[PDB]
RNA sequence: UUUACUGCAGCCUGUCGUUGGGUUGUGGUUCUGGAUGUACAGUGUAGGUAGGAGGCAUCGAAGCGGGUGCGCCAGCAUUCGUGGAGCCGUCCUUGGGACACUACCCUUCCGGGACUACGACCCUAACUCUGAGAAGAGGACCCCGAUAGGUGGGCAGUUUG
RNA sequence: CAUCUCAGUAGGAGCGGGAAAAGAAAUCAAUUGAGAUGCCGUAAGUAACGGCGAGUGAAACCGGCACAGUUCAAACCGAA
């Protein structure tokens, strides 16, 4: 079958535990642990996924590995008097996924760019790693572009901290239509947050 | 307090008087698929849980004797309002 | 305040992940050498069972060995021989099962090799501590995320007609 | 009074414009149909939940306001 090499990379990352990618994981995890919270990397770790999510090789497009802990929302026991249903907090995991946390940290680190998408790249017993694709709206190469000039608009500022990314809309309960989405569209706030 | 193993009594299905066999009604075990059990699962979270943290209730000085009269022709049982006795021999 | 009712933190322990490479004892999983299948024996070893029997055989078939799969040191296989016929059974050892080659598909045998789960031991490369660093010391344990059970006036909400 | 209610309310953190959010079916229907989204009316205090107590509580069909559809990834060419 006449197939592109993106297909082969996709297949290789389809089942990481049963290919050559496991050894590469073993080497890469050490170097990744030595690094910081947010790091700029020249090339994406998985080319096919990045191209699928809207990555091109031009100026003004940046890619970054973020580092986020595992587990639920670490929550404090209430100091004062609750009612025995609000008193417990150890089993109460959060309401925000880990991709959203990763993208928000990346946005906080880069004040001039704007988040586009992200994807899963690895994980171990203490950490998870994602890569976030960032686009610069004030670069002339982006402005001339016809498939990316929508980001040079006054409604795309802070695009990641208002739940407009793909993971944000997954977490808002708006990944589908029909039954079950009675109280999740066009927004959570519109229904007094009884959805989600 | 004795009662015969067999005797002759009206059968509501055959609509005639004929022999019956008396036996003891043994309380079964509650299953886990009835809607009360599903509700108990749905209501277990953090803290108190309403009906499902109720303390078990007391008991009465003497229960009733629960008996089932099974016919010997059609094999269809029927139940009758039950009396209250402490020691119940079953005198065949 | 407490051995009042209901809960929640903290702590103790099992399981899953992080988490790798060997030493062997475990059990099947899985695989070979023989239908191993044999008491009323046998000329025969129920070549499971079984067209209740017909093809093999100096053009290879026998009684015996420490005994060759194995078992009743009998004897179907032809194996290391040994004599140089065990033929089918309509002479059925007239059967627990009565038996003949293109069938053993299957009592079984089980280097049990093989991935697996357990108990113990060893190794370093993950990981942890110390150091500016070389390096040193531990080590797949601990910490950590999740889940299950306990103890728990440390703390919370209430009741005490 | 403990589940429930008060209520996702009061309060907090982040982002942000003249508006914002949503938006072109892996949809709703029922036998056979409709054809992106938002807002108003109705369905309806109905279905559903609940010491089945107190209470909480929709959507689709249907009528209106206003109407608008498209762009990438890949298969083919390989710097055009
Ligand atoms: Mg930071
Ligand atoms: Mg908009
Ligand atoms: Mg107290
Ligand atoms: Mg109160
Ligand atoms: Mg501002
Ligand atoms: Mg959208
Ligand atoms: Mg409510
Ligand atoms: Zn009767």
């Amino acid at each position: 079958m006449v197939k592109s090499f993106y297909g082969y990379v996709r297949d290789a990352w389809k089942n990481p535990d049963e290919t050559y990618v496991n050894e590469l994981r073993w080497e890469r995890l050490q170097v990744w642990r030595k690094q910081g919270s947010v790091t700029r990397i020249e090339r994406p770790t998985r080319i096919d996924r990045a191209r699928s999510l809207g990555y091109k090789a031009k100026q003004g497009i940046v890619v970054v590995r973020v580092n986020v802990r595992r587990g639920g929302l670490g929550h404090v026991r209430p100091n004062r008097g609750r009612r025995t249903q609000k008193m417990g907090k150890n089993k109460v995991s959060g309401g925000m996924s880990i991709q959203r946390i990763a993208e928000v940290r990346a946005d906080r680190r880069y004040p001039n760019l704007e988040v586009l998408n992200s994807y899963w790249v690895g994980e171990d017993g203490k950490h998870k790693w994602f890569e976030v694709i960032l686009v610069d709206p004030h670069h002339p190469v982006i402005k001339s572009d016809k498939n990316l000039n929508w980001v040079c608009d006054p409604s795309s500022r802070g695009r990641a901290t208002r739940g407009k990314t793909s993971a944000g809309r997954k977490g808002r309960g708006m990944a589908t239509r029909g039954k079950g989405t009675e109280k999740t569209r066009p927004s959570i706030r519109a229904y007094k947050s009884r959805g989600k | 307090m004795k009662i015969p193993k067999r005797f002759r009594t009206y059968c509501p299905f055959c609509k005639t008087h004929n022999e019956v066999v008396v036996e003891r009604v043994k309380k079964g075990q509650a299953s886990s698929m009835t809607h009360i059990a599903r509700q108990k699962k749905r209501q277990e979270g953090i803290g108190n849980s309403g009906k499902f943290s109720k303390v078990p209730g007391g008991d009465k000085p003497t229960k009733r004797i629960w008996l089932r009269y099974r016919c010997t022709v059609c094999k269809k049982a029927h139940q009758r309002p039950c009396f209250r006795a402490k020691k119940f021999e079953f005198k065949e």
